[PDB]
Parts: C-alpha cells; structure tokens; sequence
C-alpha cells in the first residue's frame, strides 16, 4: 500500500498489522552424525608398567 | 551457486584410520573454501570461478 | 627407574573434543500472510509501504 487518499473511495481493504501471529511449525533436526570415541594418537602407545 | 555451497565428504578407502584427519585445502579460496576432516562444507564467496 | 608409575598419555580415559562435519540441514517453516488480525482503522494516516490486511 502506498497510502494513497481515494478521491471518493475509500480504501477500508488495506490495514497495517500491529503484532506477529504465532503459529504451529513442522518437525526439524532428527539427531546429531556419528562423533570420535577414544583417542587414536594413543592407540599402541608403549607403556612402563613394571613394579620396582 | 552463489553463497550456496554442496557440503561434500571424503571418504577414505579404509572404514577408519589410526588417527585420521583430512587437511582440506581450497585452490583459490576467493571462489570457495572448506573445512574439516571428512565434510567439506564447500561454502562460495565468489560468483564465478572453479 | 622407579617404584610407582601412571598412566597418561596411554590410558582410557576422559574429556574430548568433539570434532566433524555434518551437510546443510534446512528447515521449512512456513508463515501465513493470514490470521494477522487488523490494526487501526481506516485513513485517516496510513503507513507508507505496509502490507494490505
């Protein structure tokens, strides 16, 4: 609308909206993807166990 | 496209490697560039280029 | 050598950081141009460039 005055009309169609309408949304994000477990710079790694 | 970027991946030959990491480069980074080790995320910049 | 040792660098054990890449999820919500309700009456002043209701 470009506010325009009706020279006889008026325009009673057209309003401007005070506040936004909330409405009900569909499903989204399933789940997180797969992640690392352990630490693979450690794998095989020498370790000093032995007793005094 | 232009600022959409097709998320690629690299997947090895192997199921995993010991400590596997990708360093992933982009050959004329103005056109797009990625990140990470197995998704690429090849995000555009540019609007033209390869 | 010595009488005690431990277990570091090779040990299960914890804390992370959590590392990946994951492709683009979009999600579609979709917002109706109805159901705004009306605001005001008739003009009198109207705003300029305000959607029609």
């Amino acid at each position: 609308w470009y506010s325009p005055g009706g020279g006889y009309s008026q325009r009673t169609d057209n309003d401007t909206h005070t506040h936004t309408i909330s409405g009900s949304v569909s499903l989204g994000r399933d789940d997180i993807s797969r992640q690392p477990i352990n630490t693979l710079p450690p794998f095989r790694a020498a370790h000093i166990w032995r007793r005094i | 496209s232009r600022g959409s970027q097709y998320i690629l991946t690299a997947t090895l030959s192997p199921a995993n490697a010991p400590n596997q990491n990708i360093t992933w480069t982009s050959s004329n980074p103005n056109i797009a560039t990625v990140s990470g080790t197995s998704t690429q995320g090849t995000i555009n910049a540019l609007l033209a280029g390869f | 050598a010595g009488g005690t040792g431990g277990r570091v660098f090779n040990t299960i054990r914890t804390e992370n950081v959590p590392l990946m890449t994951v492709n683009g999820s979009s999600f579609s919500l979709s917002s109706n141009t109805h159901s705004h309700n009306m605001v005001f009456g008739r003009g009198d002043a109207s705003g300029h460039n305000s959607s029609p209701n």
